[PDB]
RNA sequence: CCCAUACCCGGCCGUCGCUGGCAGUCGGCAGAGCGAGAAAGAGAGGGACGCUACGCCGCGACGAGUAGGAGGGC
RNA sequence: CCGUCGGGCCCGGGGGGCCACGCGUCCAGCGCACGGGGUCGGCGGCGAUGUCGGCUACCCACCCGACCCGUCUU
RNA sequence: GGGUGUUACAGCCCCGCCCCGGCAGCAGCAGCUCGCCGAAUCCCGGGGCCGAGGGAGCGAGACCCGUGCGCCGCGCUCUC
């Protein structure tokens, strides 16, 4: 809890993250998703053959989320444009760590 | 391959999500439709403030 | 055979057509049209005849050569570029030159040239500037205008007509085109009070004058 | 139709659609 | 036959408190004292004009003793009037507090 | 609103990994492909560069350092 | 019985948009380009005895940084 | 200024009936009285830095040797 700042993402929040910062872990190599034949080559055994499928699996958590979510490389977000409130304390007491339930969508728009 | 942004770069998105063409072919005819209907109601209000 | 009809759907947004590819099929009447699928040259000579070959092999090879490069797409040569313009700079505006030897002068805009350079021409009898090209970047567009919508600008003047040649002498070709266009603008600028007196002035910045603070 | 090993006979109906 | 540039004082480099980055120059232009007034000056070509001992060839003129360092205004700095500039050569420190010109010709008007 | 050698983006160096790729320069004894989402067959009744293979090439990720250890030094 | 811009390729029956276009039988070439990383098939000046270029290497000036190395030692 | 009290020659607040009275409009260009957002989102402009890489093939193909704007991807015209 002191180290993370998590919440519940929005539908738009998933789209921006997969399109702008989506990188697939193809053969233990971080590879950008500039073509659908990079997903369907590896995630084809789960009917995921496009990006809209991959978003549909992530956003609406399905029974193939684990293979889908482990396929995406961890997102290398940028520094938060606009500045945090306080990195140390919890979000409830003015800070930024902890479960900022729906406000995590605002945090993405700036960091992404 | 130089990764281009599908949000900024239109045809990169259509290489990944071909339905985005008609997604953006709509939501523009619609916005040019509601902007039309807005103007007519704003015009018809000036005919009620005179009579 | 058939005359090429212009494209049916207008461009709604750059890249996106106004009609879908289904309505397009019902628009070109495509439903009712299912189409079902050197070098040797013989020249006689005075014997026999010898057969020449076009483009004989090179006679020299460099010790090494550069490899051919990859192929890009979006790059166009300068002559094929799209030429923009500030919306404020309409035919009739009064400009202010900022870089050339005629800087500070309140010069008069006429038309756009095919290279994007402005055909600006302050009256030579007022500003001492001839028919002159000028890049639209180095120009302040003043909010004053004259109706030059009836002025007859020549057609033979172009980006080749003002191109430098290679001791500069005024050709008589310049002088006849000069007084021809000044004979149409000079009545149309003396129809406004003090306007010819305005152009004779030179633009400058005095103390307390800030360009961002003022507006044109 | 989008299957290689068992959609061959299927998409031959489209091939006559251009014809 | 008049001035065709705005007066601007070269305040200092883009510094922290114990580090200065000499590839960026803080400019103080006269009259502008807010960020919302700097929108006019973004992109304008600036120039630090000095003069030295030896002669230098001049574009369209005789060899004088004056030399310039061309630059440009990159982005608005601070919250009041200041602005960052970037020159083709990092400005010499003996120009601190001296007048550098910002012209008008890359104008967006 | 200010800025760290932190984070994002781009360049370059190097290391590490893919125990990655390349002998296919197969030419009038010729016919120019193996980027292809899907266990397997383009199967028979006159033409640049290259490949000191201990060479060359492509991708990713990574880079503090005393004592100490090893590797390479055209 | 009521409610739902409900769900059923919006069940079935009486002006705007559809990646909808063969009959029959049974239960293909030309072009444009947000497209696998910059090009111009765009230009302008000054140049034979005082000018041009020389990151670096000589001197000086300035802003910022910056305590003297080896060693034992928490 | 003070006293009185209930609209009086001002107003305020509450209840019911007035079709939730009716009418605009609507998280308002009265550009700021107070929200959260975009598959319920698209357009357009400006400034700054960068351009790394360099033989991607197309077509006549065995009935012929060309051409180097070529893959993917979007849709343009013609063969009505």
């Amino acid at each position: 809890e002191p180290y993370i700042a998590w919440g519940y993402p929005n539908l738009k929040s998933v789209n921006e993250l997969i399109y702008k910062r989506g990188y697939g872990k193809i053969n233990k190599k971080r590879i950008a998703l500039t073509d659908n034949t990079l997903i369907a080559r590896s995630l084809g055994k789960y009917n995921i053959i496009c990006m809209e499928d991959l978003i549909h699996e992530i956003y609406t958590v399905g029974k193939h989320f684990k293979e889908a979510n482990n396929f995406l490389w961890p997102f290398k977000l940028s520094s938060p444009r606009g500045g945090m409130k306080k990195k140390t304390t919890h979000f409830v007491e003015g800070g930024d760590a902890g479960n900022r339930e729906d406000q995590i969508n605002r945090l993405i728009r700036r960091m992404n | 391959v130089l990764k281009k942004n599908p949000l900024k770069n239109l045809r990169i998105m259509l290489k990944l999500n071909p339905y985005a063409k008609t997604m953006r072919r709509n939501t523009i005819l619609r916005q040019a439709r509601n902007h039309k209907l807005r103007v007519e109601r704003a015009a018809a209000a000036l005919a009620a403030k005179s009579d | 055979k058939g005359k090429p009809h212009c494209s049916r759907n207008p461009v709604l947004v750059r890249g996106i057509g106004r009609y879908s590819r289904s309505a397009m099929y019902s628009r070109k009447a495509l439903y009712k049209r299912k189409y079902a699928a050197l070098a040797t040259v013989t020249k006689p000579v005075g014997g026999g005849t010898r057969v020449v070959k076009l483009r004989k092999m090179p006679r020299y090879y460099p010790t090494e050569d550069v490899p051919r490069k990859l192929l890009s797409h979006g790059k166009k040569p300068f002559s094929q570029h799209v030429r923009k313009l500030r919306a404020s700079i309409t035919p009739g505006t009064i400009l202010i030159i900022l870089t050339g030897r005629h800087r500070g002068k309140r010069v008069v805009f006429l038309k756009q040239l095919s290279s994007g350079l402005l055909l600006v021409t302050g009256p030579l009898s007022l500003n001492r500037v001839p028919l002159r090209r000028t890049h639209q970047k180095f120009v302040i567009a003043t909010s004053t205008k004259i109706d030059i919508s009836g002025v007859k600008i020549p057609k033979h003047l172009t980006d080749a007509y003002f191109k430098k040649k290679k001791k500069y002498e005024i050709t008589e070709q310049r002088k006849v085109d000069q007084k021809a266009v000044d004979s149409q603008i000079l009545p149309k600028i003396k129809a406004v009070p003090q306007l010819q007196g305005y152009l004779r002035s030179v633009f400058a910045l005095t103390n307390g004058v800030y360009p961002h603070k003022l507006v044109f | 139709i989008a299957h290689p090993k068992l959609g061959r006979r299927a998409r031959a109906r489209i091939a006559r659609g251009l014809r | 036959s008049g001035r065709l540039w705005c007066k601007a004082i070269f305040a200092g480099y883009k510094r922290g408190l114990r580090n200065q980055r000499e590839h960026t120059a803080l400019l103080k232009i006269e009259g502008v004292y807010a960020r919302d007034e700097t929108e006019f000056y973004l992109g304008k070509r600036c120039a630090y004009v000095y003069k030295a001992k030896n002669n230098t060839v001049t574009p369209g003129g005789k060899p004088n003793k004056t030399r310039v360092i061309w630059g440009k205004v990159t982005r608005a700095h601070g919250n009041s009037g200041m602005v960052r500039a970037k020159f083709r050569s990092n400005l010499p420190a003996k120009a601190i507090g001296h007048r550098i010109r910002v012209m008008l010709y890359p104008s967006r008007i």
